[PDB]
């Protein structure tokens, strides 16, 4: 309490103290630019039909109004005003006051992912061959980009991610995304089908759209099984809308002007109802699998995820990944913490061969029933 | 000539109107590209060939 | 540190002695440093004259001060509590400057940290000329220790 007494005392002083100068003193980083900016300009977007030339007058539609053939401004040259650019509108006098940039919608930038996941390549353990050319797709094309120049060539543009449920591919985007540096799109498939008729064909545009205007950007779709992967047809025209927005996904994706640096990650379960057009190279070229761990791996696997936490250094991870034939790395995961209940069901801070050998048993074999790393291996 | 045009022509302003009927009994009604018809009896400067709907 | 084996840092004093622009200059930096828990009254009666000389082109007495301010740290001087009284009122030599006002103000500012009622003098050099460096550190004296606490 005496250094707590000396604690709210001190406090006290500046809150006794702000008060002071406080009543000495009694808006200008604003008021000024808001009133400087007050006698300043507002402008009306426009949507420039196209312009005219032995003379300039462009030619324009503005929104909720309607055309007017309009001057521009004098501090714009008559060239950096290229046709479907939103530029800005003298309101009243109604002459180009200045120009601008692209729209994109409200929906492909809420998905540019700002933050980072923390997920280095020392959480994926068991895929020196997975990760080893994802490197290639992704992280050496987009840092040193001399070699393959050097000898002039072209990389995987776009990769291929697939396998059971709980291999780590989201992981490996996370991975990417972490250790990365480029411009890492999130975008789900889920996002890419909603109500109103050819709508996703937007999305994969703005997303194309502004993959463009940022070069080196990785786009990345997992569940890409959401937006379109079969081409069915009948009398029923069901995933007719996906499938377009597949097309539409497939059409930019590859076919006619090229693409420029976008990068592409596809994350699937099953990776068997894909279209032929996504899957084809150019579009997907690299194809990489996500094994269920053997053996080594899951003891990386093991010893990555336990490897975090206060464990018995006598029990060998080796003999409980023994005991885990094709459980994906996942399940390996409820194990090391599960031991976690059993250990703090006791009361006790280490855990013991037993304790895993439970959770092994308690959940490997408890749990298999459900599993679905037995059904989504065979792509159901 | 050149005085009064410029000053009514040279109005960079232009409310594109899409012209609708060409009657000549020299008359002509247009819609704005504010959606407004407004029957001109004096198509102006724009000769009838230069018009129509 | 202090010197552990070889005493570079000691000899130096050796090196400091001169009125002179970058002499001083670096060497001011080498003893103000040297100085930081090597702490002594000579590099002031060193540069107490020279800041009683107050030139920065020259005696670079100036950023002295600031050096100065690097040795006694944390420490009640009566000497610099009096000596820089008795340059800064004084306004030894070229001073018209916001800089040997300055240069003085923060030298006492360092060194008092922590000492009770002996810290009372920094002030005088420092919330005495008005500048925003000046109304505010009048309680900053206050807080001549803590590291932990200042987001108020
Ligand atoms: N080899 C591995 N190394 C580290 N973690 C793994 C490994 N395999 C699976 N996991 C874990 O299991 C989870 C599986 O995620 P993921 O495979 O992306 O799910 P989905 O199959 O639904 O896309 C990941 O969160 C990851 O932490």
């Amino acid at each position: 309490q005496v250094e707590d007494d000396i604690q709210q005392l001190l406090k006290k002083i500046n809150e006794l103290t702000g008060i002071k100068e406080s009543d000495t003193g009694l808006l200008a980083a604003d008021k000024q630019t808001l009133q400087s900016e007050q006698p300043l300009q507002v402008a009306r977007c426009t949507k420039i039909i196209n312009a005219d030339s032995e003379d300039p007058k462009y030619i324009i539609n503005v929104k909720q109004f309607a055309k007017f053939v309009v001057d521009l401004s004098d501090q714009v040259a008559p060239t950096d005003i290229e046709e479907g650019m939103r530029v800005g509108v003298d309101r009243n006098k109604y002459q180009i006051h200045i120009p601008l940039p692209p729209k994109i919608d409200p929906t492909v930038t809420m998905m540019q992912v700002e933050e980072k996941p923390d997920v280095t390549y020392s959480d994926v353990g068991g895929c020196k061959e997975q990760i080893e050319k994802l490197r290639e797709v992704v992280e050496t094309p987009l840092l040193h980009p001399e070699r393959f120049v050097n000898l002039g060539i072209e990389p995987p543009k776009g990769v291929l991610l697939f396998g059971p449920p709980g291999t780590g591919k989201t992981l490996c985007a996370r991975a990417v995304a972490n250790r990365t540096d480029a411009c890492f799109i999130r975008v789900i498939g889920s996002e890419l089908v909603q109500k109103y008729v050819g709508e996703g064909a937007r999305m994969v545009r703005e997303l194309f759209e502004m993959a463009r205007t940022k070069k080196a950007c990785l786009i990345f779709f997992d569940e890409i099984d959401a937006i379109g992967g079969a081409r069915f047809d009948d009398g029923a025209g069901g995933d007719n809308e996906v499938q377009r927005t597949m097309l539409e996904l497939i059409n930019q994706l590859d076919g006619f002007d090229p693409r420029g640096n976008i990068k592409v990650l596809m994350a699937t379960n099953r990776p068997d109802t894909l279209d032929p057009a996504l899957m084809r190279p150019g579009r997907l070229d690299r194809k990489i699998e996500f094994s269920l761990p053997d053996l080594e791996g899951r003891t990386h696997i093991f010893k990555i995820h336990a490897r975090s936490m206060s464990v018995e250094r006598d029990i060998r991870f080796e003999l409980l990944a023994r005991l885990c034939p094709n459980s994906t790395g996942a399940e390996i995961r409820s194990v090391c913490t599960e031991a976690g209940m059993f250990a703090i069901r006791a009361r006790r801070k280490i855990a013991t061969e037993k304790d895993f050998l439970e959770a092994v048993n308690k959940v490997i074999k408890s749990y298999a029933k459900f599993s679905a790393t037995p059904r989504y291996m065979t792509y159901n | 000539e050149n005085s009064e045009k410029i000053k009514v022509n040279k109005t960079l302003p232009y409310l594109v109107s899409n012209v609708i009927e060409l009657l000549d009994v020299k008359c002509a009604v247009i819609k704005t590209s504010t959606r407004q018809t407004y029957f001109l009896p004096v198509i102006g400067l724009v000769d009838a060939e230069k018009l129509k709907p | 540190v202090r010197n552990e084996c070889d005493p570079a840092l000691a000899l130096l004093s050796d090196y400091v002695l001169h009125n002179s622009n970058t002499m001083r200059l670096g060497s001011i930096f080498g003893l103000g440093l040297a100085y930081a828990g090597s702490n002594r009254e000579d590099v002031l009666t060193l540069l107490l004259p020279v800041m009683g000389d107050s030139k920065s082109s020259m005696e670079v007495a100036g950023v002295t001060a600031l050096a100065c301010g690097m040795i006694a740290v944390g420490s009640c001087n009566g000497d610099v509590t009096s000596t820089i009284l008795q340059t800064i009122m004084e306004k030894s030599e070229t001073e018209l400057k916001d800089t040997y006002a300055r240069w003085l103000p923060l030298g006492l500012g360092l060194n008092h940290l922590g000492k009770g009622e002996a810290i009372e003098a920094i002030l005088a050099a420092l919330e005495v000329v008005s500048e925003p460096f000046r109304s505010f550190a009048n309680t900053l004296v206050d807080v001549c220790a803590y590291a932990g606490s200042g987001n108020v």
